[PDB]
RNA sequence: AAGCUCGUAUCAGUUUUAUGA
RNA sequence: CACGGACCAAGGAGUCUAACGUCUAUGCGAGUGUUUGGGUGUAAAACCCAUACGCGUAAUGAAAGUGAACGUAGGUUGGGGCCUCGCAAGAGGUGCACAAUCGACCGAUCCUGAGGAUGGAUUUGAGUAAGAGCAUAGCUGUUGGGACCCGAAAG
């Protein structure tokens, strides 16, 4: 059995009421599955580009031929209108054919495998409900009463949008919703007249099991997303593959996430699946490593920095200290003269 | 239940249902059996320790915890050549289930929570340890104690128990054991379960040597 | 009450003390064993 | 000779993390073979099966060992019997992971093995069939 | 955990770094103590953190305990620090007994 | 380049003795 | 020798795809592959899935067939490791993958001829030793596509 969740009301006090946690929470964070998984998946609602089959090869050139002292680029036929006598059909060339001209059947949507897929979702829900990994997201988290966040069920009846905006601000989503707005910035690019002028923050998703007019409620509120639990997008749950989107769920589909992912207790109601286990027992080394236990079958430590056993060289024959650190008998062979000996 | 109310989110009401865990052990009409029970109670009482983290109010805690062994079940009856009536019967299913706690969590505990659970683990050892009785001997409570410690935490013939725990035993069990106050208890007994940790072989050497130099070599 | 040391922290003194009395009095008995061996080496370039 | 994992799964590099550390401090020759194992590429690391862990365990006198398998444990439909042992592995397949557990053993992560056994004390370390 | 909150934010984003020219990274979330970030010198890898700050002309020191990883609207705990500098210093030591130095 | 045994007595643009045309 | 260079700006050349591999990473694993499709959708995205099919899972042959335990799926020798003893140095035991040696089962041999029984003669094998694949992605090779770019006598 997991910790529990208090359930908090639209007037942002804890309610008595408190839901298990659907061990979707307890899946691997994999960062390295999310990346190679977005960045596939990124790839998919994307159109195909291609230059004109007939562009470059809209005209009439001919080769000069061989020791007419000029380049042998196919040259424009014809005369007195400027374009006469100058190059075509060359990569090179002005008003030429450009090389390897884009075509239609590039590999614009990627495959990915099913199963890795909902893997990388499941990472990305379970980073959801670290809230350091929220805050290195981004989402100003610090005002906010508990995570993962749940509020009470009425928030998905909410019909206008100044009340749903309401309920936010009074759990505590309200410097999210303040950080998007104030990052209103037009495009850097070419990308401003490609009809993505704009661009701003990810504000919170808002998970609801059934809408009951929330879906249009917040449609409007600047980077508030919303999902159905069944569906939960990974392009939502891990923006430009950063794990951990800050997401309000409600009570409903908080309970409904434990039959839609599965558990030990529950079943999966996806046919055949079952969450991915653990390579590790603990996310964290270092309790394994300062244990009672390994820290007993352990040979003693150093200093994590080598005190310098000789760090210059001292030469003997000159100064007279370290020429009596080797050989002590140097000490007699001054007394007693030695080298000034008599026969 | 108590599992939702001593695992809670909320400060008040786990310090209420502590409260009322205490108006729940002096009713003993109703703990009379299901061993799964107490198991899910010192489950609830883990996490009750968990979610506090202040040093003053978490030593107040771990004081209370073990004076939890001494709530349920005081000495007051204090029975006569009686072998396990209504305050030593159940008992046992009190201890051992908080062992299988510590048994199912050593893997889960972190770098900074493990001190909590130390010190929580040297307070209920002292406590249960001081209700063998309100004296320390009991004989049919010596050895069928000694058996529901030796069978589960001081196995040392199976590696499902994690091995932190009987060298943190080992460490504090002399100390706490002169906690109680040169005198003669069941003591080289216990000792004598640690002999079979030596006596015992298939097993790893920091058993067979920590507690063959800690133990042993204390000259008290 | 008063505040009293985590019982890992416990532990280092405790260890740390095994290792330093142990390095202690090793040290000591190279100090001498050295010694001994500096008047071998003094006995032998004679 | 080979030196980092090239792998990314970080749970991976959080065992080299591990396993780096016990191959200097320890100085027992177990964990040096384990942290080498790690680094090996996916085609180097072949699946044990559950059938060569029977196997293994007909050996004589080894009735009381932790068999480490340090690619992945794969299930087996031909045998029916399996004892009860502790068996240590980075992936359980489901089909394995459940017949272990109703033939009354365990099956374990390397970091569990880690602590149970650091200096490496009566395990066996199998290998898949390469060629 | 925390160790892969780290790596998570040690390469793979803490979106909140400053890489200077030096190469040093710089975590310049408001509750670090060095300005530098480092595994267990930033706020958010690390569970049990210190800092002193100041609002008003009030230093506070404000901690973090592990026990609060559920709950981030009273994540930090904090106590004023005198004004004299001596008694401050001393104020300090007795909230960081048993810590790491 | 990688994997496998080994880390050696595995060898060497060398000298020497030994034994033939 | 010779071919190129008056100077300056801008343009300008190993690309894309299919077929078939290499290695590495990821998912799952005796299986594996959602995306021809259907359902659903805040709409070319994402999220679900029926029946099939693809490739692999059990081999020995030429028309006709048969079929893998004398077995801790082997006897020995080695053989990473681990355990006992020893302060060590060593010794002994168990030995993974793998290698060497002696063989067996199965099919196929040279005969014996009760349509081919039966016993002997021997070897043979992408044979069984007791499964490692499938899919995605990256790096890159091979060949075809105009195929690194420009330049020829043509029908």
């Amino acid at each position: 059995s997991r910790p529990q969740v208090t359930v908090h009301s639209l007037t942002g006090e804890a309610t008595a009421n408190a839901l298990p946690l659907p061990a979707v929470f307890s899946a691997p964070i994999r960062p390295d599955i999310v990346h190679t998984v977005f960045t596939s998946v990124n790839k998919n609602k994307r159109q195909a580009y291609a230059v004109s089959e007939k562009a470059g090869h809209q005209t009439s050139a001919e080769s000069w031929g061989t020791g007419r002292a000029v380049a042998r680029i196919p040259r424009v036929g014809g005369g007195g209108t400027g374009r006469s006598g100058q190059g075509a059909f060359g990569n090179m060339c002005r008003g030429g054919r450009m090389f390897a001209p884009t075509k239609t059947w590039r590999k614009w949507n990627v495959k990915v495998n099913h199963n890795e897929k909902r893997y990388a979702t499941a990472s990305a829900i379970a980073a959801t409900a670290v809230a350091s990994l929220v805050l290195a997201r981004g989402h100003r988290v610090e005002k906010i009463p508990e995570i993962p966040l749940v509020v009470s069920t009425d928030l998905e009846s909410i019909q206008k949008t100044k009340e749903a905006v309401a309920a936010l601000k009074a759990v505590g989503a309200h410097s999210d919703l303040l950080k998007v707005l104030k990052s209103k910035k037009l495009r850097a690019g070419k990308g401003k007249y490609r009809n993505r002028r704009w661009t701003q923050r990810r504000g919170p998703l808002v998970v609801y099991a059934e809408d009951n007019g929330i879906v249009k409620a917040l449609r409007n509120v600047p980077g508030v997303e919303t999902a159905n639990v069944a569906s939960l997008n990974l392009l939502q749950l891990a923006p430009g593959a950063h794990l951990g989107r800050f997401v309000i769920w409600t009570e409903a589909a908080f309970t409904k996430l434990d039959q839609v992912w599965g558990s030990e207790t529950v079943a999966s109601s996806k046919v055949g699946y079952t969450l991915p286990s653990h390579i590790i027992s603990t996310s964290d080394v270092t309790r394994i490593i300062n244990s009672s236990e390994i820290q007993s079958a352990i040979r003693p430590a150093g200093q994590a920095t080598q005190k310098r056993t000789h760090v210059l060289k001292k030469n003997p024959l000159k100064n007279k200290q370290v020429l009596l650190r080797l050989n002590p008998y140097a000490k007699v062979f001054a007394a007693e003269k030695l080298g000034s000996k008599k026969a | 239940n108590f599992v939702k109310q001593l695992s809670s989110n909320n400060r008040k009401t786990r310090v209420n249902a502590l409260e009322a865990l205490k108006k729940y052990l002096t009713a003993k009409q109703f703990k009379e059996n299901k061993q799964i029970e107490f198991n899910k109670l010192w489950k609830g009482l883990y996490y009750a320790m968990w979610f506090s983290d202040r040093p003053r109010p978490q030593q107040r805690l771990a004081n209370e915890l073990g004076e939890l062994h001494g709530l349920y079940f005081d000495p007051k009856d204090n029975s006569t050549a009686d072998e396990l009536t209504t305050n030593d019967k159940a008992f046992i299913k009190f201890s051992r289930g908080f062992w299988k706690v510590m048994c199912f969590e050593w893997f889960n505990i972190d770098r900074y929570r493990l001190d909590k659970y130390l010190l929580l683990i040297r307070r209920v050892l002292f406590s249960q340890l001081k209700y063998l009785q309100s004296r320390n001997w009991d004989k049919k409570l010596v050895d069928e104690y000694i058996k529901k410690v030796l069978r589960w935490l001081p196995l040392s013939g199976s590696p499902k128990v994690y091995t932190g725990i009987p060298i943190h035993i080992v460490d504090i069990l002399l100390d706490e054991w002169e906690r109680l106050l040169a005198k003669k208890t069941p003591l080289a007994d216990v000792i004598a379960i640690f002999q079979d940790i030596v006596a015992d072989y298939n097993n790893s050497k920091v058993l067979r040597e920590k507690i063959k130099e800690d133990l042993f070599s204390d000259t008290r | 009450e008063k505040i009293l040391t985590p019982e890992s922290q416990l532990k280092k003194s405790k260890a740390q003390q095994k290792t330093a009395e142990q390095v202690a009095a090793e040290r000591a008995a190279r100090k001498a064993a050295n010694k001994e061996k500096r008047a071998i080496i003094l006995e032998r370039n004679a | 000779h080979r030196t980092a994992p090239k792998s990314d799964n970080v749970y991976l590099k959080l065992l080299v993390k591990l396993y780096t550390f016990l191959a200097r401090r320890t100085d027992a020759p177990f964990n040096k073979v384990v942290l080498k194992a790690l680094f090996l590429s996916k085609i180097n690391r072949p699946p044990v099966s559950v059938s060569r862990i029977a196997r293994a365990l007909k050996q004589e006198g080894a009735a009381n060992k932790t068999v480490v398998v340090v690619g992945t444990v794969t299930d087996d439909a031909r045998i029916f019997e399996f004892p009860k042992t502790t068996v240590a592995a980075l992936r359980f397949t489901a089909g394995a992971r459940a017949k272990i557990v109703k033939a009354g053993g365990e099956c374990i992560t390397l970091d569990q093995l880690a602590v149970r056994a650091p200096k490496g004390q009566n395990t066996l370390i199998l290998r898949g069939p390469r060629n | 955990s925390d160790e892969i909150v780290w790596q998570v934010i040690n390469q793979s984003f803490c979106s909140h770094r400053i890489k200077a020219p030096n190469g040093q990274n710089f975590c310049r979330n408001e509750y670090n103590v060095t300005g530098l970030c480092t595994r267990q010198s930033c706020p958010l890898a690390n569970s049990k953190y210190a800092t002193v700050k100041c609002d008003n002309g009030k230093l506070y020191l404000y901690m973090k305990t592990p026990e609060r990883a559920h709950t981030p609207a009273k994540l930090w705990e904090r106590i004023k620090l005198s004004k004299n500098y001596t008694k401050a210093l001393q104020q300090i030591d007795e909230h960081l007994l048993h810590w790491s130095k």
